[PDB]
């Protein structure tokens, strides 16, 4: 069947009250195309023919279901806890982003759009969008921050080979938040023929809900796989948090399990006290940003504080509204992980298991190691290994002295 | 009762002319120079001044205003400097509304900012990223502190949302945008009598007079910033040309 | 199976394909690996460990996907892509490596060496050695370390030592030579993890056995998705591991065409190619009797290909047996042809393939025109092309 | 009846010495020079001349010989050049065998190469990459054309395979490789009376003397190549020192 509607926002996109998190902080010029997408998604989310077309691509084209590997050789560094890696790194294009892109590309075809635009920080969502647009015959334009086109250059070339046009954003901090600002400008001018394939669980309604619904499959699968392998529900499920898509995707199936801890791990960069980080929940406050009301890093006047992280996928000063609602309600804990902590976990996963994770995912692995020590021997911790680190190989090689 | 900007358009429509609405961002090139330029706008025939609050991520601003808002922010412009600009305009006899993205208002406090804006002599608030769907707090503070609320309508607005946006506005309705502009004004005046201003990237008297045929107000923003970059004498000259355009006889 | 060699590793009786053409100094460890394989291949403890890793670690089964947007370019045939590109590390090599890595551990070996050309076998080997706690040394040709530099850094991050071989053609042929010299010296504690279906007995049989899972999966998936066995099954052929793995389940189906496509470089008439069957002749090379590119005296002719994985002048002995029996045909595919299929698969299906695998797709496109509309053609998509993105971007002028 | 090199080791037995076996690759530094150097070995006291066939992928060869065969192939050496060198050694009174990898023999034809090797005066074939398990063609050719067949043993050779290798050898057995060399020779002496040659990277007269205390023949190759590279007189003097060490 479909999926229940228990944790969804209201018709206006608000979590936990008619004036709470989420909503639509967008100009009126975008409201026509947003309502058109909301109407289209409401119609297709209950269409068995749509869910069939999506499941068919997810199975035969993207390789789902992804396995759940017990990284036994990590147990020593996690207080003798049992780490289970949800291997989203084995998806087509190399991350969880393809789950959401397939749904939204299928939706953009159902709407008759011929042009798809997207933003990207780490390059993984950009590659996934260009992948679906090549698959479904859609024209594709990806917006990327100029600083990210340099530290994730492997993905820039992949997008160009797939037929997409890559535009390097030079305004602002030249990272993810500025790519989103430029993609927003593109949509305002081309709302008529263009679909905006947003790549994370943020933005205005309906995007926080739609992105989450397309990533729900991660948690649905993991919840079944972990019971078959460990014989019980886990003691905790963890994931890294940038915008929040991969976290909310694996978190959702466990929300109604009162014994399952949920911990998201955000990028702390050089340190939360240094002013060079992206720990939105640790050092941020509520505000309206990028189309929703949620947490963001902001000075006393309301200006967005530029974020920094060694991971381009977590270099974002905001977060999705459903995470803000779950943080306020106390259902999910959010903790910082620094650059150095992540890179230790990165190298440990390589040495111990032969998996080269994405530097984003390394934040989650580092958080799981710490969490394992707190829970102790025998605790079952599921980790969402959101992506592989082929994009980060040059960054990781410099970090560990394999270059010069 | 009537809106704050009601008497202004009443006087303009009685003089067979449109209201010249001028935008300048606070703090460009610096705070004292920008206040000198907003005063110059009042002296040069600007019926309403749009005092702009520079925002770090302004999605609606074009390249000319984007560069100016970044420069103002690098200079250390504050939101409290925008309230000081309004006091300066009120002192010089002008009429000020504030154009701002919503988050600086939330960070300040919606009721607090409305109170302090009206105290400074401000007449209204333009909210380009605040739709009426999310403006419950702003509607209450607006009725309380007797402030106009200018929402935006676009050529793509559905009949439902356009009528709802016009219903929600006080003072005037901003028609942000070829024949798309006069056709949009026709849709607003089909459902209400509220004055309508038109932003169309105006840069000359000819384009200003061309809009004054169907609109109640002509909104000029980018051309004033480009003029201010050249200096205050160029700004007075351009405003004088525009003040002549909004008049018809 | 009924297609196995004798005790000495010979395919097909009098022809004598395979065997062991190695120095006596290697016979003690070669017989040691043979006996260990015969013993552990029927050990449920060993089979349970291999299945557990293929499922929860490697990502098996790999899916079978019908590339319908390629159909108009394949004479309206129906191209089905066996998605080995989705495995852990990103190619079929992990199948063979996980079998031999577990076997090295069963034998008490403490050190694993391996050759690599495209870097995929090196990355897979380095991956399993990190997982099992083995010392890893990867021999790679100096030319290949330059044009596949991404996989070199992946290997180093996984904890493996990489040795750049600068002798000979500095490609896959010369990495194998040096790795053989390493084994001669350190056979007491070193397992040679061979990357392709060549070499002396038992390696051609053992590599094929660990890759049979590809064809077995494909034969079940094609019947479920299409209702019948395919009209043809095609793959690219360097040494022959990915081709033999997908072919084997189909050997005894009489109506299934089997076509292997080999690298033809700048063209077979140019002497800058690796088209072993098209231009080679029988001979003994790298431990087996098979086909290889050789001059009139028997000296190995150096091969050239834009693809590092197919840039090899030999080929596995079981393929020589299949070619002699007429069960499989082998055809050349040039650099230009492979790169066209490369870009086509990117623009039509959003799949960036390995340049090795792109040869099979290019051959599949030609075979679709030959068989006509409605014909079902299963293509082994042996690996993804992250290692080749820089090569391909330069080819299409995207820099 | 007996092997071709049988009488050679008997002559070394009566003179209380081991045989000096000298290796040189054909065509290094060129074909005329290599044949000139091989003849010099006979005039300088070499009992047996290993004539090497340069191969493009010599797995069993160290760097001195490997780089010398690479230079010979760059110069264009052919397999027929090796047979021309055997005939030259035989005319000059020497006794020559051919050390080759197996694929050049397959390309020539096992029977055809044996026939042509015997007609040039060759006495046998050393096959480093051919084990008896694959030598059916070679065994038949070795019997037909009365050529000795020299297989290699190794320290790692299992007892069963060592006995099989020795049983399949005619002429002498190449003991390729601490105490590793004499221990391996002892294991060969314990199953057969066939002469055993030892190659151990010999460089000096003292080294050749230590080997002759247990081996029937001493095999020198790399040191001869290194000498020929400096000059033809250096090879003559070094071969002389090696000729003296084998008589102690
Ligand atoms: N006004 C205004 C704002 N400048 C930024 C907010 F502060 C700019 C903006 C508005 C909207 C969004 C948005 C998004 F992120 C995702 C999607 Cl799917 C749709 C969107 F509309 C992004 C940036
Ligand atoms: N002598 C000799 C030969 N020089 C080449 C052959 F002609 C060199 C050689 C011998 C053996 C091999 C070999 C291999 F490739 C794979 C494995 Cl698993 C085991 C091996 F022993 C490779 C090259
Ligand atoms: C930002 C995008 N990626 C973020 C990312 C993240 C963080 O994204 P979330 O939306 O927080 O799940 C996690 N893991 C991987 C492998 C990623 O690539 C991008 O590439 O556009
Ligand atoms: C040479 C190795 N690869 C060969 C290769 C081949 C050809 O190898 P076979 O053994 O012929 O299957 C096909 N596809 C891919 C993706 C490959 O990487 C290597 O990675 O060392
Ligand atoms: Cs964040
Ligand atoms: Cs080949």
């Amino acid at each position: 069947i479909a999926e229940p509607t228990s944790h969804d926002p209201d018709s206006g996109g608000h979590f936990g009250g008619p004036s709470g998190w989420g909503g639509r902080y967008v100009p009126e010029a975008l409201m026509a195309v947003i309502e058109e997408v909301t109407a289209a998604y409401q119609k297709e989310r209950v269409s068995q023919d749509f869910l069939d077309d999506l499941d068919r691509l997810q199975a035969n084209y993207a390789g789902r279901p992804s396995p759940l590997y017990e990284a036994t050789r990590l147990s020593q560094h996690a207080g003798s806890a049992r780490i289970f890696l949800k291997r989203e790194d084995l998806n087509h294009t190399g991350s969880h982003k393809i789950n959401n892109v397939l749904g939204q590309a299928l939706l953009a075809r159902r709407m008759g759009k011929t042009r798809v635009i997207a933003e990207t920080g780490a390059g993984q969502h950009g590659v996934a969008t260009a992948t679906a647009c090549a698959l479904l015959g859609l024209d594709c334009v990806i917006y990327m921050g100029g600083i990210d086109t340099a530290r994730q250059a492997l993905n820039v070339a992949r997008m160009r080979l797939l037929g997409a046009e890559v535009v390097a954003v030079q305004t602002g901090s030249k990272t993810l938040k500025d790519a989103i600002n430029e993609a927003f400008r593109d949509w305002v001018a081309n709302a008529d023929n263009t679909y905006y394939c947003f790549g994370t669980a943020a933005g205005p309604h309906p995007f926080p809900t739609m992105v989450r619904d397309f990533q729900r499959i991660i948690g649905m699968e993991a919840r079944v796989q972990i019971q078959g392998q460990a014989g019980r529900l886990p003691d905790a499920v963890v994931a890294c948090v940038g915008g929040g898509s991969n976290a909310i995707g694996i978190f959702h199936a466990f929300l109604d399990d009162p014994g399952v801890r949920l911990v998201g791990f955000e990028a702390a960069g050089d340190g939360v006290e240094t002013g060079r980080h992206a720990a939105t929940f640790t050092a941020g406050s509520p505000g309206a940003f990028h189309g929703s009301f949620s947490y963001l890093l902001q000075d006393e006047d309301g200006q967005t504080i530029e974020s920094h992280s060694i991971s381009a996928g977590l270099d974002y000063p905001g977060v999705g509204p459903e995470h803000a609602w779950l943080k306020e309600a106390g259902r999910v804990d959010y903790r910082p992980i620094t650059d150095s902590e992540a890179m230790d976990a990165f190298g440990l996963l390589c040495r111990m298991e032969g998996i080269i994770p994405a530097i984003e995912s390394a934040h989650a692995v580092a958080g799981a190691l710490k969490l394992g020590v707190e829970l102790g021997r025998g605790a079952v911790i599921v980790v969402n290994l959101s992506g592989r680190g082929d994009k980060d190989v040059e960054t990781a090689a410099k970090w560990f002295g394999l270059l010069g | 009762e009537a809106s704050r900007l009601g008497p202004v358009f009443d006087s303009c429509r009685a003089n067979n002319r449109a209201a010249l609405i001028g935008y300048l961002p606070t703090g460009y090139p610096d705070v004292p120079a920008s206040v000198a330029a907003m005063t110059a706008l009042v002296e040069s025939g600007c019926d309403i001044i749009e005092v702009g609050v520079p925002y770090s991520d302004p999605g609606m601003d074009g390249p000319t205003i984007a560069r100016a808002t970044e420069a103002a922010l690098r200079g250390g412009v504050r939101v409290r400097d925008t309230l000081a600009a309004v006091e300066a305009i009120s002192i010089a006899g002008g009429r000020a509304v504030v154009m701002t993205y919503w988050n600086p208002v939330l960070r300040y406090g919606v009721d607090a900012f409305a109170r302090d804006l009206a105290a400074a002599g401000g007449l209204g608030l333009i909210t380009p990223d605040l739709i009426p769907d999310e403006a419950q707090q702003w509607l209450a503070a607006s009725e309380e502190h007797r402030l106009d609320r200018i929402f935006l309508v676009a050529p793509s607005s559905t009949p439902e949302r356009l009528a709802a946006t016009v219903e929600a506005s006080r003072g005037f309705v901003y028609a942000a945008s070829s024949q798309a502009a006069p056709e949009l004004v026709g849709r607003v005046k089909a459902v209400s009598d509220i004055p309508v201003g038109v932003g169309l990237g105006v840069r000359s008297r000819a384009q200003a007079a061309q809009i004054a045929q169907y609109a109640d107000g002509v909104i000029v923003g980018s051309a004033l910033v480009t003029a201010l970059t050249e200096g205050l004498p160029r700004l007075r000259a351009l405003t004088g040309e525009l003040a002549a355009g909004v008049r018809l006889g």
